[PDB]
């Protein structure tokens, strides 16, 4: 074992300025180190090898440096497509990966497009009813989703799912699903989801009756 | 002429042995490359498991229980496989096979990786999904893929033709032990009627190929 630890855990920088990703090793490992990029939903790609060499087909904004126990990955001038997790890796003939570093490219504040979906009639036949609340292309990532059933807040029966940051517009999209039974859904009228966001002066509410 | 394709079961019961095969093309498994297996548990980073070198036949393993891990080259089929037995719930991950090549320092690094296959470890059986349409200047449309196991699921929206404004959200794990998936697409307002929408959801573990059309 040679424990490889990376810092920081997360980054958020705008395009143009450089990001410095650090990497510490337990024992000295000379220059036997590589850097990998893992775009969300893809396999890792080799960026640097031998600590300071850019691999083939890699933009010149990626640099590697360091020797011994301290190493550094530099991205001179971020681009929107640079959103990924970056992995430090040691190699004797045993390989040891770091824990990773999430790089987020910070973006202009964008308000979400809120949409609400009533359940389908085929779905109320089964006896379980889901109503989906949709948030579209917002930034920053942090957001609040309140579910209200005929006015009263309903906390405990909803689940959220946020996509990865887009590699083009650097936004997020959230999907909240509120699950109820047939007799419970057919016992109230109006269903709404209220969202709170930095890009909103006032929280918006999308609703439907029945 | 260089391609690594992982193959194996997406679901293995606990205390059984998971077997994964890496199809290699464009390069001989007997050339002195390094052939390794790396896994990624959900949320965690990459974790090297084992490497075997063509030519030398050398194998290198990460710390594990004696005899749990196993790796084997095969020159006839030009593939190398991994066997991990006595599997527990902590073995669910995305498993990648990759190739190692040396550089000026004489040491190897994973230069080309595979698509990666995800395996789940549980006593739960395979269940097929249900697909439910989602309809309410800009409009939204989606499909709800509900109560399936295990991952993954593929969703495309008009047989791959429409792609801008599509979001397939990460699958959620419900209380029931099943997965629920939603895939939406933002659409111009004056299109709810002019153009028809058909989400293409397929679930390989349960052989569920359904083209669901909305409203």
């Amino acid at each position: 074992e040679i424990v490889m630890t990376q810092s920081p855990a997360t980054l958020s920088l705008s395009p143009g300025e450089r990001a410095t990703l650090s990497c510490r090793a337990s024992q000295s490992v000379s220059s036997r180190l590589a850097w990998y990029q893992q775009k969300p939903g893809q396999a890792p790609r080799l960026l640097i090898y031998d600590a300071s060499n850019r691999a083939t087909g890699i933009p010149d904004r990626f640099s590697g440096s360091g020797s011994g126990t301290e190493f550094t990955l530099t991205i001179s001038g971020l681009e929107p497509e640079d959103v990924a997790v970056y992995f430090c890796q040691e190699d004797h003939n045993w390989s040891t990966f770091g824990q990773g570093t999430k790089v987020e490219i910070k973006r202009a504040v964008a308000a979400p497009s809120v949409f609400i979906f009533p359940p389908s009639e085929d779905q109320v036949k089964s006896g379980t009813v889901s109503v989906v609340c949709l948030l579209n292309n917002f930034y920053p990532r942090e957001a609040s989703v309140k579910w209200k059933v005929d006015g009263v807040l309903k906390t405990g029966n909803s689940q959220e799912s946020v996509t990865e940051q887009d590699s083009k517009d650097n936004t997020y999209s959230l999907s909240s699903t509120l699950t109820l039974s047939n007799t419970d859904y057919q016992s109230h009228n109006v269903y709404a989801c209220e969202v709170t966001h930095q890009g909103l002066s006032s929280p918006v509410t999308k609703s439907f009756n029945r | 002429q260089l391609q690594l394709q992982e193959s194996g079961p997406g679901l293995v019961k606990p205390s059984e042995t998971l077997s994964l095969t890496c199809d290699v093309s464009g390069v001989s498994i007997s050339s002195n490359y390094g052939w390794g297996w790396i896994r990624q548990p959900p949320g965690k980073g990459l974790d090297w498991i084992v490497t075997i070198y063509g030519g030398t036949g050398n194998t290198y393993y990460a710390p594990s229980l004696e005899g749990r891990v196993a790796i084997s080259k095969d020159a006839s089929k030009n593939q190398f496989s991994l066997r991990l037995n006595s599997v527990t719930a902590a073995d669910t991950a995305v498993y990648y096979c990759a190739r190692k090549i040396t550089y000026s320092s004489g040491w190897y690094y994973f230069d080309y990786w595979g698509q990666g296959v995800l395996v789940a470890v549980s006593s739960a059986s395979t269940k097929g999904p249900s697909v439910f349409p989602l309809a309410p200047g800009t409009a939204a449309l989606g499909c709800l893929v509900k109560d399936y196991f295990p991952e993954p699921v593929t969703v495309s929206w008009n047989s791959g033709s429409l792609t801008s404004g599509v979001h397939t959200f990460p699958a959620v794990l419900q209380s029931s032990g099943l997965y629920s998936l939603s895939s939406v697409v933002t659409v111009p307002s004056s299109s709810l009627g002019t153009q028809t929408y058909v989400c293409n959801v397929n679930h390989k573990p349960s052989n569920t190929k359904v083209d669901k059309k909305v409203e």
